[PDB]
């Protein structure tokens, strides 16, 4: 609703071919105008304001305008506030008002109403609409029209269209509260201007194309729209979109109509807008643009039950055709959150084939790994079970696609993170373990000497969260074969190699206790196997206290199954490597073991 | 020659 | 005036236990225990903030295991008319000796003193001093025993008299017994 | 040494009319108690006919007053203030003329504020103005046009206009001065798309009797209403603010009449120029 929010848009998307030093320019004036109107030089701000403000009767460079429009704007409202509060100063209700501001004012809009140019005069004076409050009590309301109609005089499109969009945004910022409506036909009754001879053969000697000078016109029409339509009746709305519709090349204005209508409104006019997009002409404005609105309005509404698998297809009928992979994507990723969202595995499965062979030439996905990053967000957010998210046939070789370093250990995050927070019970399922175990691999695979020790904390944190969501029931065998085998694969990092033997320990604790002590032969082997193991990898720990406590812990839970020393041994041969109370109450510790050894 | 746009002083307004 | 405590220790979590027992999570409700004394063996910050959403006053020292180490490794603290002081339990020379317990609660002059590595609960009033070793909420294992019920205590306090209600998970049900301490 | 002196003017806007009586305020700010001999105000009303770039042009008096405000005396040091009136009404069936800016037909209603001094000190002078305007005198009377090269009486080399088909019209000539001029152009055809539309105001003065005079006209203002090739077939809208009084109604004198009217003109794309001169009978209603 806030117009600088619009402004902020229109800004960082039209800076265009100097342009800052004409910016440098503009603030130059806006702070003349300010000093000038401090030093009591009235007529010195209305006469730089005028200057301003006839710089958007000219269109040379044609690109820029818009934030052309925005900046000089911005002066033209400083203007109004600084002769509001002027007059404000002198002075409730207009009757109120004493009569020497009304006679101030009065001349104020005497001056403003004596200028030469139109544009000027149409600027400078719905600049300070709101002083018209004071000279009666419908000074707006009897002024507004007026100015709209004044509009007419502009012949230039592009000039009327962003004059009507400054005078509803003034409208709106000044008395808000149907009058502004008739704007929007008034431009419609130029709109065959855009398209009618004059215009091209001035875009044609000033060196533009067709393509490229419609895009200029989406804020302004946009604001327009947003303008009139906002908390609009059904059938007004319905009237703006059949004169729409018989409006010869209505493509730019279905495109206006789609950013700016409410997605509730779009969504249930799904198939009547994919006809008349069919019905537009690709010269011009391109329909991908178009079907990109639509997916975005999909994206808040949906459409009737009776067609969405229709409207699916259309879309990716033509979607699919978008031979630029650039372009396509920019409408792809709106449009799978529909897919993902109102259809099954399948058509998710046969959408990421479709992206993963546009996106795959030329290795086109180097310059669009945001897009595919958001899409896969969407697509793992959509799915909770996992077991299914690995089914799809088509979810490894996408991840497979990722083939930067930062982006995929990134992508890997946030898999772990999604299992880790959606999974409260231990899988065997091997195709989860298989996609898990590759993930993984890929992620630890990034550490090295250049690594962050935090990075390191919060991959170990996922690759433990992992670990621990691995069980094979009473097997306990298997259990032990697939700790070892992760500690082969997270050598490395550090609290994985921890977090495993203190797992391969209470393995080993709970085989004894689900079978009550008298270990068995084949039983004798496995522990006797455990115990080897953690042997075996206690000495890899860089750390010491832990080392430490971990070689004591492991001599507790060998010494519990009758597999009689060496652990504290090399404990002991350990300790002159070695704070103090940590060293002492490892002593204490220690001495209080060999109570029972 | 003289307008009244140019007529108007800073003093009136 | 009822002061309530949730005397517990020896978590583990996830070293030896996945979590609390199913139960154990039921019986205990934000806002009813007003002070949470730890033995220690948190081993993890989530068995921190888990504990946190349980009460607001949390006293907390260092078991052999946990990942934190900037926790006071003896505290003494005062509740109403009486002053328990919380060591971990494994710094003992002689494991879960009645001595040793005696000669470090002179140490810090305190009427009650918490120790919980043997997770063989104990509660015993000896030379008018009460004693209580809670065991471990989540059952976990040790070196020591053979089976290892869960167990953890709730120390109410009403001016100089302490009733404690132990609760101890055993096979598929939570007995609960009651004791009675009165300074001399 | 040397003080303030000004003269305040009761009302806001400065509007009056026959009958009734100005009235105001000396006020005076003084360092010192100032002794002086006088200050005096002097009321008067004039009409200052210049000459076209003779027998009946001197300048001519409507209304004429003086008052001695202070006799000698002293102003003390702070604010002193001293009231003052005078009566506006002429001899007879006469009628104060109104307050009209112009260049050969200027009429003014200025009140002077003399003040007298002696050593230590200098005598000063004030000048100032007030509106006066004239009394209520309405039919409409639309003008249709239709703007054509062929219609252009006074484009007799007509080679070199396009064919056009300009239409609108005038929602009156006979304009209530406190009310816009209002109309509408529509550009049926144009070969050469406009290039702009303007409303000019001229006014024209004759300053003189029967036996000889020279007629002058000059532009109070000019208003694009229209710039760029319009669409064909799009009512633009001619609204114009006539002056606050650089504008008065028309006056019929024995001895001068201002006058005034209102030329379109249209420029093309090749600075063609077209001009329709309407007349315009411009009155207070």
């Amino acid at each position: 609703e806030p117009w600088t929010n619009k402004r902020g848009e229109i800004l960082a998307r039209y800076t265009t071919t100097t342009q800052q030093d004409y910016v440098n320019r503009i603030e130059e004036l806006n702070q003349s105008l300010k000093d000038a109107w401090a030093s009591d030089q009235k007529v010195k701000a209305l006469k730089i304001v005028i200057q301003c403000s006839k710089l958007l009767s000219d269109t040379s460079v044609i690109q820029f305008y818009p934030s052309k429009f925005v900046l000089i704007t911005d002066i033209l409202d400083t203007f109004g506030k600084l002769v509001y509060e002027r007059i404000f100063s002198m002075c409730f209700s207009p009757e109120n008002a004493n009569d020497t501001a009304k006679e101030t004012c009065l001349n104020w809009f005497f001056k403003i109403a004596s200028i030469r140019e139109l544009i000027p005069r149409f600027y400078v004076e719905a600049s300070i609409l709101k002083c018209n409050k004071f000279l009666s009590k419908t000074g707006i309301s009897e002024c507004l029209p007026r100015l709209t109609c004044m509009i007419r005089g502009i012949g230039d499109p592009l000039v009327s269209v962003y004059a009507r969009a400054y005078l509803c945004r003034v409208g709106m910022e000044v008395a808000p509260h149907e009058t502004l409506n008739k704007n929007f036909f008034d431009f419609l009754l130029t709109f065959k201007q855009i398209h009618g001879d004059t215009v091209q053969n001035q875009l044609v000697v000033q060196g533009v194309e067709l393509p490229s000078y419609l895009p200029l016109y989406p804020p302004a029409m946009d604001w327009i729209f947003q303008c009139i339509s906002y908390h609009a009746p059904e059938a007004l709305l319905t009237e703006m979109m059949e004169r729409c519709k018989k409006l010869g090349n209505n493509a730019l204005l279905l495109n206006s109509v789609m950013s700016a209508f409410r997605a509730e409104f779009i969504a249930t006019r799904s198939m009547d807008f994919i006809g008349m997009i069919k019905e537009c002409d690709e010269s011009g404005f391109p329909k991908h643009l178009l079907f990109r609105s639509l997916g975005l309005n999909l994206a808040l509404a949906d459409p009737p039950e009776s067609d969405r698998l229709q409207i699916l297809n259309e879309a990716w009928k033509v979607i699919t055709k978008l031979k630029n992979p650039q372009d396509y994507i920019n409408c792809a990723e709106v449009w799978v959150e529909y897919t993902c969202k109102h259809f099954t595995k399948r058509e998710v499965n046969t959408v990421l084939a479709d992206v993963i062979k546009h996106m795959t030439p030329d290795r086109a996905f180097e310059d669009s790994y945001p897009q595919l990053q958001l899409i896969i967000k969407k697509v793992i957010a959509h799915f909770h079970d996992f077991s299914v998210l690995f089914s799809v046939e088509k979810f490894l070789p996408f991840l497979d696609m990722f083939q930067k370093e930062s982006v995929r250990v990134e992508v890997c995050k946030c898999i772990m993170d999604a299992f880790i927070k959606h999974q409260q019970e231990p899988t065997k399922d091997p195709v989860i373990l298989n996609a898990l175990l590759h993930v993984c691999k890929t992620m630890h695979d990034s550490v090295n000497a250049l690594t962050l020790e935090d990075e390191k904390r919060m991959l170990s944190y996922l690759i433990n969260g992992f670990i621990k969501m691995v069980s094979f029931g009473r097997d306990f065998e298997q259990q032990l074969s697939f700790y070892v085998e992760s500690r082969s694969m997270f050598c490395n990092l550090e609290p994985v190699l921890v977090q495993l033997i203190h797992s391969v320990n209470r393995l080993a604790m709970e085989t004894r206790k689900v079978m009550k002590g008298n270990h068995s032969r084949k039983t004798a082997a496995f522990v006797r196997a455990c115990v080897a193991y953690c042997f075996i990898t206690i000495p890899s720990l860089a750390g010491i206290f832990t080392r430490l406590n971990l070689y004591l812990h492991s001599g507790q839970v060998a010494l519990a199954n009758q597999c009689l020393d060496a652990f504290f041994k090399a404990a002991i041969s350990l300790v002159p490597e070695v704070s103090e109370s940590f060293l002492l109450e490892f002593l204490c510790n220690f001495f209080s073991t060999l109570l029972i050894v | 020659g003289n307008f009244a746009f140019e007529g108007i002083g800073d003093e009136d307004l | 005036g009822h002061r309530l405590v949730l005397v517990l220790g020896d978590l583990h979590i996830p070293h030896r236990c996945n979590s609390l027992p199913a139960k154990f999570k039921k019986l205990l409700v934000p806002g009813k225990i007003q002070h949470i004394l730890c033995t220690g063996n948190l081993c993890t910050k989530e068995s921190y903030d888990y504990l946190k959403t349980l009460a607001g006053d949390v006293h907390i020292v260092r078991g052999d295991f946990d990942e934190n180490l900037n926790y006071p490794e003896q505290k003494v603290v005062t509740v109403g008319q009486f002053k328990i002081g919380l060591i971990h339990g494994h710094q003992v020379i002689p494991w879960g000796d009645m001595a040793s317990l005696a000669l470090l609660q002179r140490q810090f002059d305190v009427d009650i003193l918490i120790s919980g590595h043997t997770h063989k609960f104990e509660a015993f009033e000896h030379e008018n001093k009460f004693y209580i070793n809670p065991g471990s909420a989540t059952g976990a294992y040790n070196a020591l025993e053979t089976n290892i019920i869960p167990s953890f205590v709730l120390m109410d306090i009403q001016a100089s008299t302490v009733v404690t209600y132990v609760y101890q998970l055993i096979g598929d049900d939570v007995k609960v017994e009651r004791i009675e301490y009165k300074k001399p | 040494m040397g003080t303030a002196l000004d003269i305040k003017i009761k009302r806001a806007n400065k509007v009056y009319h026959a009958g009734e009586v100005l009235s105001g305020v000396v006020v005076i700010s003084s360092k010192d108690s100032v002794q002086h001999q006088g200050v005096s105000l002097t009321m008067e009303g004039t009409v200052n006919l210049q000459l076209s770039a003779y027998n009946s042009v001197k300048p001519i008096q409507i209304i004429n007053s003086t008052i001695e405000m202070v006799k000698p005396g002293k102003f003390p040091s702070g604010k002193t203030e001293i009231p003052f009136e005078f009566p506006l009404h002429l001899k007879g069936n006469k009628v104060l003329y109104e307050t009209y800016h112009g260049v050969f037909v200027n009429i003014q209603y200025t009140l002077r504020c003399d003040m007298k001094r002696s050593l230590l000190a200098k005598d000063l002078t004030k000048t100032c103005e007030f509106i006066v305007h004239s009394a209520p005198q309405f039919t409409p009377s639309p003008v249709d046009f239709t703007i054509t090269p062929e219609t252009l009486q006074n484009v007799k080399e007509r080679a070199l206009l396009p064919k056009f088909l300009l239409r609108g019209h005038l929602n009156s000539t006979n304009c209530v001065i406190t009310q816009p001029l209002t109309g509408e152009l529509v550009v049926e055809s144009s070969e050469a798309a406009i290039r702009s539309v303007e409303l000019q105001l001229v006014r024209v003065e004759t300053c003189g009797c029967a036996e000889g005079y020279a007629r002058d006209a000059t532009e109070i203002q000019n208003i694009q209403i229209a710039d760029g090739d319009v669409c064909r077939g799009l009512s633009v809208p001619i609204y114009m603010v006539f002056p606050r009084l650089f504008t008065c109604p028309t006056l019929e004198t024995t001895n001068f009449k201002v006058e005034f009217e209102v030329n379109i003109v249209v420029l093309l794309h090749p600075d063609h120029l077209i001009t329709e001169n309407f007349p315009l009978k411009l009155c207070r209603i």
